[PDB]
């Protein structure tokens, strides 16, 4: 399967890695403001509008990437 | 603020 | 009004300048292989399945932005 940083809520930084289910193909991270998320994801939904909505946040940047471990914080600059 | 990059891959955004 | 880089075919190095007309939102660049693609482009269809099928090409990388001239070679 494929592993991504997965942390139920924000983190400075996540270090906990889970193999996301079947239904997941991909790893986000994401910085809104100083809050920082990483996720288990859809490689199709991973846009500013689905990535904004599903998190409920207005400004943000994201990484997505389908290789294990991938989702970590340094991929935003 | 709005920009796309990617790949793949590899999706990079704004 | 938008204006992007924008050659009718792939080239090395498109200097062709336009004004995209109101239905297109971005400017493209990606390269694919050793090819070169600079377009007006809507936002909604920017990721790897819209340009690769609206390009007819299986691998690669591309960029989209709004501001005037940006999709230029440097941005990838
Ligand atoms: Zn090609």
């Amino acid at each position: 399967m494929l592993q991504c940083y997965n942390c139920p809520n924000p983190t400075a930084d996540c270090k906990t890695a889970v193999n996301c289910s079947s239904d997941f193909d991909a790893c986000l991270i994401t910085k809104a403001g100083l809050q920082v998320y990483n996720k288990c994801w859809k490689f199709e939904h991973c846009n500013f509008n689905d990535v904004t909505t599903r998190l409920r946040e207005n400004e943000l940047t994201y990484y997505c990437c389908k290789k294990d471990l991938c989702n970590f914080n340094e991929q935003l600059e | 603020y709005s920009w796309t990059w990617g790949n793949x891959x590899x999706v990079x955004g704004x």
